[PDB]
């Protein structure tokens, strides 16, 4: 009964309920950090990536990730969680994504503290599996 | 506060947005100037030769591929600070995160001044039938953004 | 004066008259180059009827047996240009008020630049 | 040598040397348009003005630096107030009547007008600065004109430089492009239309604006938007020296790399304008028979099917063919193994009839300092930068004196217009040969008739008027070089009475093998054993090889394995198994000179798709045979060569050979040696790298050949398309057919069907 | 004020005084006689140790002493004792194939961290500091990552249709000891500086 309509249309509504229940854990870094301290002032599934990710620092940020409710969501903050960014080099991991899954990206540097509202606005729309790709596809509630 | 729209000023640096002229031709002669002076490696352009019967632009060049990578970008307008015609020129739209990596790559289509709305904006309200509604709001639209089509009741 | 608008009103015509004759003898117009006052006026305003600054009336290899320009907007002294390239003849018409298109004297129509291109067509075409 | 005082600094000098190069050898520096490397130094652009002293007299006038001989004791300035402002002047000159098309150019950033005005331009006479003075209307003329399939000129873009009409006088030698009217209405133009020599694109480098552009490139990138790649060419055994220009894996553009103990900073069209076969159609996964057909399969399925088809093989049977250009080390490998697998069907798809290492490799600049030119053979058509070099040769030009910068920008040697010696060289081809311009002693000969031109000029026949004249210069000759190629190289008889007559006298050779790494590839014993299993001689049963060989040497065999490039119709219907391999744009490795020398072959960023090197693709057909290889890498198979004892890049590897392998010429059709290579009639290199069929009028027409026609022509190598040419300097009933490949300067039997 | 007392020395005692036109001005002390004058300018009333500079010439287009230098920049701050507010930098080129050099964290406190910096950075190591440990690199970096011939390592960026920029082969900026894109370069593109 794994794809049968009983067992469906149940985890439809359990997805529909954690989405509402979407508790978010900021892991702020550099400058994000300091953006998004904007817009929080106006056991945690939901971890918010903010700024660049140091190489230093990476596996610290997988601890973090690991030891978490098992239904979890990354959100991947402006462009130096979201790719290298500008800083293309040695030190920095190239995207986040390196190292944990993640479930949407939001471009900015830093992102206005409203689009971190869209950002979350959205993983909500994909977490009820009710989101689709430019490719015209329907994506998994979760990265794993 | 996603139920009244955010006030920006006139300056502010959202999506980059590729203007035409009155005539209706693009303004963008494929010059890479843009892609150069940008510190990000942020844009690819493919230049193509005009058909001088159905033209793109008023150069003998235009620009065949236009792609800009906004997971890369940091949105400095250095960009448009470069550009010799006024091509790009970064708009307003902000609300613009989204799902998969390369998906986040825009292109020419993605940022003429005729479209309104950015990626995930459009695409949902694809496969939903409903118009769509932009957060935001300015006083007015900069001079440089001729023909933008943007809320302003300022 | 507003001789200066009258101007680019007659290059257009002028414009006309070559891709006329372009196509009814069944040779090649070539726009050879846009104003550059207008690729890179950027929010600036631009009026001038065209954006054609260099046209031509090229063979069948593609070499001009005429060629054709009008002083940019910015520019000083201005007038328009017919040329005839290998065989020496440059042209200078300007604009007479009440008058026309003239040459120094000589009324520039289009029975009087058929002539020419005409002309220049049978000696000079290579191909 | 010549005390000069550039600025500050005192810089030693010979005393044939530009006020120019010397104060470039000093470290200083001045504006530079007109001037340029191995053209005639003139002062048209008047840039390059400086003051000169000659004491503390200093002269009244500015002079060309370009075009004055440094005397002893001078002093030169190049920083007064004085000269600046007129460096200064001069610029703005220059962009006075200039377009305005910079972002849309595509001399991109590459463009020594825009880069020397910010240089030099916009004086800081001691308010708002003023960017332009003149404001009138500019010099409209004809723009973005092409003048070939590979050249596109605008004519807007020139600032008159004279290099390009200068350097088609000078170094080619073909006038094909000149002035027009005088004065400010002046312009460049062709009457030669299809722009006819076959080394028009080097004006492209030249130029320093963007007039004359690389068509074949036209709206690819932006200048420093290319992946440049240092390497050399394989079309030719004269290897050059090029870059790749490159973005996002697809070939953009072919330019000089400069070498001067090589190519100088020139370049053939046929490999600056072919090149866009490696681009496109590719074979990029390996291909399996399965029904009768290929399909795509894995190295996997490829490295076991090749298991299958080579488990009941004996290692007699297995045939090693590489190409003409494999790599120094390909050949190393393809020698080791099978020396271990002991066979004699090793064979390179170039080799000729006689080892090109029977005669000792000649300095390229010996031939500079040489005294007389025996040449046999076209050296247009097989070896295409030695017409360039006879060029100099035949101008008595002598190897310039190195500056601090390099090569001189302003060498007095050459004078404009130098009047070309037709005393100092002879040649002897089956036609009308390029080069007779320049010899007085010439003579058309029939193809394979040389073998007996030789036997005269030892003294043991009478020849000709002319091959007595030759054979009289020849004694004369104090210090000659010996040039010759195909049909010598190819017919055991003349070329073993060659080696004699420059055996006797102490005499080198320049060998213009049909082979690019013939040299190379001879040096590490890849020529086939006793046995006779050559590249066109089917011997062998199980064997692999390495490019597209004649149908007549793979049938009957029981196991074939083409590692191609490309799919060719002949491997799709007679092969097993098609292994994707690289191009040589894209090998990483080293090459043999036609003189001896030694070069780096880089590998460009181009798309593989998922092919491997004959390198490595090798030891995984020794493994499918027993013995495991020795090479693996490039690094390791590094080590190999330098336990040969072959010396570093740059360097010359001497290696003689005595011993040579005949066979019996059919003489019917004459391959006839030609620039173009066959494999590169692809887009705009279309027409210019089709075939083509050449006879006398009589037996041209005698034989059913109108002028212009397209013709069926059936070969031992294949089934061509070609026109047919009418030339009275061919022999009657001989047919000369445009041999695009390393088949070049053999005798064939063939016909031609209806 | 008390930096006159310092040239007034360098001079007498072969000393180079360096001196750009802007408003700094070097004194390079030989490797040996570093140590001991250094402590020398503490006596003397320098107080403030602000920085402290590692510096690799290899790619530089003029050669210089030796491959590898370091500045430290002396000062006396103007609100405390006497203090006049004389500055300046001292600068030592340190051999490559020998990358020692002996700390200054006797006299200066600053002088701890700082040092760290130029030793993780470069490989250059301190003689008696109370800890050369790593500061700013990751603990499991190979090497030394400031100095010129070690690779600053890029990730090409990445477009639709497999379109690719490789950053270091796009830079149409020029890098000194760079021939540029034509023949040569000169005139501005050497150098250039107005006269104020
Ligand atoms: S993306 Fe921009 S704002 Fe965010 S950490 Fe990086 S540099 Fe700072
Ligand atoms: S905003 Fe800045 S980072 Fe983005 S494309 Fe423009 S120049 Fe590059
Ligand atoms: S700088 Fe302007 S005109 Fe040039 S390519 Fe970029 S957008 Fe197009
Ligand atoms: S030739 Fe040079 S100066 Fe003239 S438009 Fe092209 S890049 Fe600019
Ligand atoms: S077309 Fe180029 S090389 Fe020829 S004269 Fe003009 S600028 Fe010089
Ligand atoms: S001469 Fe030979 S090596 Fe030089 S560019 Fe032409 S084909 Fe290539
Ligand atoms: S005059 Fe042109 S370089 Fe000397
Ligand atoms: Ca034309
Ligand atoms: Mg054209
Ligand atoms: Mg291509
Ligand atoms: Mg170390």
């Amino acid at each position: 009964e794994r794809e049968g309509i009983l067992f469906t249309t149940l985890e439809k509504l359990v997805a529909w309920g954690r989405s509402n229940s979407l508790w978010p854990a900021t892991f702020g870094l550099a400058c994000c950090a300091i953006e998004m301290m904007a817009s929080t002032d106006a056991q945690a599934d939901v971890m918010i990536v903010a700024g660049r990710l140091s190489k230093k620092m990476a596996p610290v940020m997988r601890r973090v990730w690991e030891q978490m409710p098992d239904p979890k969501w990354v959100i991947s903050m402006g462009a130096c969680a979201s790719s290298g960014g500008m800083f293309n080099n040695y030190a920095i991991v190239q995207n986040v994504d390196s190292v944990v899954p993640v479930d949407v990206y939001v471009p900015g540097c830093p992102p206005r503290p409203e689009a971190l509202i869209y950002a979350v606005m959205q993983l909500q729309k994909k977490v009820r599996g009710q989101a689709y790709n430019e490719r015209g596809e329907r994506l998994p509630p979760v990265a794993a | 506060y996603p139920d009244a729209p955010v006030a920006l000023k006139p300056r502010f640096h959202g999506r980059h947005v590729l203007t035409r002229h009155p005539n209706g031709l693009e303004k963008c002669i494929g010059c890479s100037l843009c892609a150069a002076a940008c510190p990000a490696y942020a844009i690819y352009v493919e230049p193509a030769e005009n058909d001088p019967e159905n033209p793109v632009s008023a150069g003998e060049r235009y620009a065949k591929v236009y792609e800009i990578n906004m997971l890369r970008c940091i949105f400095c307008g250095l960009c448009e600070e470069a550009c010799p015609t006024g091509a790009i020129v970064l708009g307003y739209d902000f609300e613009m995160a989204d799902y998969e990596y390369s998906d986040l790559v825009y292109g020419k289509e993605d940022m003429l001044v005729d479209v309104v709305g950015t990626k995930p904006q459009r695409r949902e309200a694809k496969r939903t039938g409903k118009p769509v509604k932009v957060g935001y709001v300015v006083p007015y639209v900069r001079p440089e953004l001729e023909g933008f089509k943007a809320p302003t009741e300022g | 004066a507003s001789s200066e608008r009258e101007l680019y009103e007659a290059w257009v015509e002028l414009l006309s008259w070559m891709r006329e004759y372009a196509q009814a003898k069944g040779v090649r117009f070539e726009k050879e180059a846009d104003f550059p006052d207008f690729i890179y006026r950027m929010e600036r305003p631009y009026d001038l009827p065209t954006t054609i600054m260099t046209a031509s009336l090229s063979d069948g290899l593609g070499e001009p047996f005429l060629l054709a320009d009008v002083s940019p907007r910015h520019a000083k002294l201005k007038r328009i240009g017919l040329r005839l390239p290998r065989a020496h003849i440059h042209l200078h018409a300007h604009y007479e008020p009440g008058k026309g298109l003239v040459t120094g004297k000589i009324p520039l129509t289009k029975e009087r630049f058929f002539a020419l291109a005409d002309r220049a067509r049978e000696a000079l075409a290579f191909a | 040598m010549v005390r000069v005082k550039v600025n500050d600094r005192i810089v030693e000098v010979p005393p044939g040397t530009s006020v120019m190069d010397a104060v470039f050898h000093a470290g200083y520096d001045v504006p530079l348009f007109c001037s340029e490397k191995h053209l005639s130094p003139i002062g048209a652009c008047r840039m390059c003005l400086v003051r000169i002293g000659l004491p503390i007299q200093w002269q009244p006038k500015l002079a060309a630096s370009c075009v004055t001989a440094v005397a002893d004791g001078m002093v030169v300035d190049t920083l007064s107030d004085v000269v600046r402002e007129a460096q200064a002047g001069m610029v703005e000159f220059t962009l006075l009547n200039h377009p305005l098309d910079c972002p849309t150019c595509d001399k991109g950033g590459a463009c020594e007008l825009q880069d020397r005005t910010v240089e030099y331009g916009l004086y800081e006479k001691y308010e708002l600065p003023v960017y332009t003075r003149f404001e009138f209307t500019r010099r409209h003329v004809d723009k973005h004109h092409p003048l070939s399939p590979f050249v596109i000129l605008d004519r807007e873009r020139c600032i008159h430089c004279k290099r390009c009409v200068r350097y088609f006088e000078e170094v080619p030698g073909d006038e094909v492009l000149d002035f027009i009217e005088r004065g400010v209405h002046t312009f460049i133009g062709t009457m030669d239309f299809g722009l006819p020599s076959g080394f028009s694109g080097n004006i492209t480098d030249i130029c320093p604006v963007g007039a004359l552009l690389d068509l074949t490139a036209r709206f690819r990138a932006r200048n420093w938007e290319m992946e440049e790649t240092p390497t050399t060419c394989a079309l030719c055994p004269v290897g050059c020296g090029i870059t790749a220009d490159t973005r996002s894996g697809e070939l953009l553009r072919i330019r000089a790399r400069e070498v001067p103990e090589v190519n100088e900073i020139w370049i053939c069209d046929a490999g600056r304008f072919g090149h866009e076969w490696a681009d496109q159609n590719r074979l990029k996964t390996p291909l399996v028979r399965k029904e009768g057909r290929l399909v795509e399969a894995t190295w996997e399925e490829a490295f076991l099917a090749l298991k299958e088809g080579l488990k009941e093989a004996r290692g007699e049977e297995v045939g090693l063919y590489l190409a003409h250009d494999a790599t120094l080390e390909e050949g190393l490998l393809a020698s080791e193994l099978a020396k271990a697998l002991k066979t004699p069907h090793l064979d390179f798809q170039g080799r000729t009839a006689a080892p090109a290492s029977l005669f000792p490799p000649a300095s390229l600049e010996d031939l500079l300092q040489a005294d007389f030119a025996l040449v046999l053979g076209d050296p247009t058509e097989e070896a295409p930068i030695l017409h360039l070099r006879l060029s100099e040769f035949v101008r008595d030009l002598k190897p310039p004196h190195r500056y601090n910068h390099g090569t001189p920008f302003a060498d007095l040697q050459i004078k404009e217009r130098m009047p070309r010696r037709t005393d100092k060289m002879a040649l002897f081809a089956p036609y009308r040969a390029p080069l007779m311009k320049w010899a007085a002693i010439h003579e058309v000969h029939r193809p394979g008739e040389e073998r007996e031109i030789l036997l005269a000029l030892l003294g043991d026949k009478e020849g000709s008027e002319m091959v007595a004249k030759a054979k009289e210069a020849w004694e004369k000759a104090k210090n000659p070089v010996l040039i010759l190629g195909a049909g010598v190289l190819q017919d055991t008889v003349a070329a073993e009475r060659a080696r004699l007559l420059a055996e006797r006298k102490g005499a080198k050779v320049l060998a213009m093998t049909p082979a690019a790494n013939a040299r190379g590839l001879e040096a590490m014993g890849v020529l086939p054993g006793a046995k006779g299993a050559s590249w066109d001689e089917p011997g062998a049963l199980y064997a692999y090889y390495g490019f597209v060989p004649p149908e007549e040497a793979l049938k009957g065999k029981r196991f074939v394995v083409m590692h191609l490039s490309h799919l060719h119709p002949l491997a799709e219907r007679y092969a097993h198994v098609v292994l994707p391999a690289p191009t040589f744009y894209e090998k990483r490795g080293h090459l043999v000179n036609l003189e001896g020398r030694v070069l780096p072959l880089s590998p460009a960023p181009i798309e593989n798709g998922e092919a491997e090197g004959a390198l490595q693709v090798l030891a995984l057909l020794a493994e499918a045979l027993g013995v495991r290889p020795p090479f693996r890498l490039h690094l390791e198979a590094q080590k190999a060569l330098k336990a040969r004892k072959v010396p570093e890049a740059m360097g010359r590897l001497s290696f003689r050979l005595k011993e040579l392998r005949p066979k019996e010429r059919k003489g019917a059709f004459y391959l006839r040696p030609t620039m173009w290579k066959a494999h590169q009639a692809v887009g705009k290199a279309q027409e210019a790298a089709r075939a083509e069929l050449w006879a006398h009028p009589e037996t041209a027409r005698a034989e059913a050949l109108p002028e212009g026609a397209q013709v069926a022509v059936e070969t031992p190598f294949g089934r061509v398309e070609a026109r047919v040419v009418h030339r009275e300097d061919v022999p009657k009933g001989h047919l000369y057919l445009s041999a695009l490949g390393p088949a070049a300067g053999l005798r064939v039997e063939g016909r031609v069907l209806v | 004020m008390r930096l006159e007392r310092v040239l007034e020395e360098a001079r007498a005692k072969g000393y180079p005084i360096e001196d750009n036109g802007l408003g700094n001005l070097w004194v390079v002390l030989p490797r040996e006689r570093f140590k001991e004058e250094m402590a020398h300018y503490k006596a003397m009333g320098f107080n403030f140790l602000a920085d402290i500079v590692g510096l690799d010439y290899l790619t530089y287009p003029d050669p210089r002493p030796e491959r590898f230098a370091v500045v430290y920049e002396l000062v006396s701050l103007p609100g405390w004792k006497d203090g006049d507010g004389s500055r300046f930098f001292v600068r030592v080129y340190v051999p490559e194939e020998d990358p020692r050099l002996p700390t200054v964290t006797d006299l200066w406190g600053s002088a701890n961290f700082l040092e760290r910096e130029v030793y993780d950075l470069f490989g250059i190591v301190f003689e008696g500091h109370p800890d050369l440990r790593k500061i700013l690199t990751p603990e499991d970096l190979e090497g030394h990552p400031l100095r010129k011939d070690y690779p600053l390592g890029e990730t090409p960026t990445l477009f639709r249709e497999g379109r690719y920029i490789i950053p270091a082969e796009f830079r149409a900026a020029l890098t000194g000891k760079d021939p540029g894109l034509t023949f040569y370069k000169g005139g501005s593109r050497k150098g250039y500086r107005s006269l104020w």
